């Protein structure tokens, strides 16, 4: 019999992993831009630590 | 933000409910319930793989 | 406890005094303090129709108490008594639009007060008193009487705009203060309302600054 589960190498798994990596990169970029312009009024308006 | 903006009191120097680092404590208080439920779940009936 | 009876009674008396101090402090906290300044002819004594030591005035408008202190009577060196007013909400500066030499040393006093080492985080409510009387006077004679270098037509608009721009341009600490300029009518009924609005705005800014959200 064949064993069935979600796979790391099937196309859908690759798509899901790629989307997750893209989300990680996007959030990392957002954090980087926030830290770079940390002392600016728009950034200070939103609680920086939170 | 709402509490800071709304209060019309001239003496708003009191910051025992907002500001400083009490916000972190409130966040941890909010997540404490989920921590407790996860602990109870993993101690009384752990999920497991099935064929 | 290891105390005697008299010691316990003294402690009780001290606790009662502490309670009284707490209530008095909380009552005094519900007030707004203002530093009323300007020339003697500016009209500061008649600024609000609601009404030798420091001159003190007190009025309440729209559920807000205001104590205005006039310290022009103190003729000693301001350096050694101006730090007693560092904890005030705002400085209310009244300028006499009509009189020219008066408005000149009014600019002098405005710059002196605004450039202090203590009032580095406080704002000014600038009342341009004698609006229409000086408007007619400036129709009669130009602003060259004192602002000689100023070039403008005889209309009141240009002269008033130049005077306001000047009085806001002597300011140097523009980073942590904001001037609220008001053309004062002879029968102006918005003076107390304007003070109320300015005090509310500056207190909101103060909350924003302490919380770090500004």
């Amino acid at each position: 019999k064949e064993i069935e589960f979600l796979s790391w190498t099937e196309p859908f798994g690759i798509a899901l992993t790629l989307f997750a990596v893209l989300g990680i990169f996007l959030t990392a970029f957002v954090l980087g831009v926030f830290i770079k312009f940390r002392n600016t009024p728009i950034v200070k308006a939103t609680n920086r630590e939170l | 933000v709402l509490l800071v903006f709304e209060a019309k009191i001239p003496t708003s120097f009191h910051r025992k409910w907002w500001g400083l680092n009490l916000q972190f404590l409130l966040v941890f208080l909010c997540t404490f319930m989920q921590i407790v439920i996860c602990v109870i779940w993993l101690y009384t009936a752990p999920p497991s793989s099935y064929r | 406890c290891t105390l005697s009876a008299e010691d316990k009674a003294a402690v009780e008396r001290s606790k009662m005094i502490d309670r009284n101090l707490r209530e008095d402090g909380e009552k005094a906290a519900r007030e707004v303090k203002l530093l009323l300044l300007g020339a003697d002819n500016s009209g500061k004594s008649t600024i609000v129709k609601q009404m030798t030591g420091i001159v003190e005035t007190h009025f309440t408008f729209k559920d807000l108490h205001f104590k205005m202190f006039d310290v022009g009577g103190q003729r000693s060196e301001r350096k050694k008594w101006i730090h007693c007013f560092e904890d005030v909400a705002a400085i209310i500066f009244c300028v006499d639009l009509s009189d020219y030499n008066r408005m000149h040393e009014s600019m002098k006093l405005f710059d002196s007060i605004c450039n202090n080492k203590w009032f580095t985080d406080t704002s000014i409510i600038l009342f341009l008193n004698k609006k229409d009387l000086f408007e007619e006077k400036i129709k009669k004679s130009p602003l060259t009487i004192c602002y000689q270098e100023y070039a403008g037509s005889n209309t009141y608009e240009e002269a008033a705009a130049y005077i306001q721009c000047q009085f806001e341009d002597l300011n140097k600490r523009k980073d942590t203060k904001e001037i609220y300029t008001h053309f004062t009518c002879a029968t102006d009924t918005k003076n107390a309302q304007f003070i109320f609005d300015a005090v509310t705005d500056v207190i909101i800014k103060n909350n924003l600054k302490d919380c770090g959200l500004f």
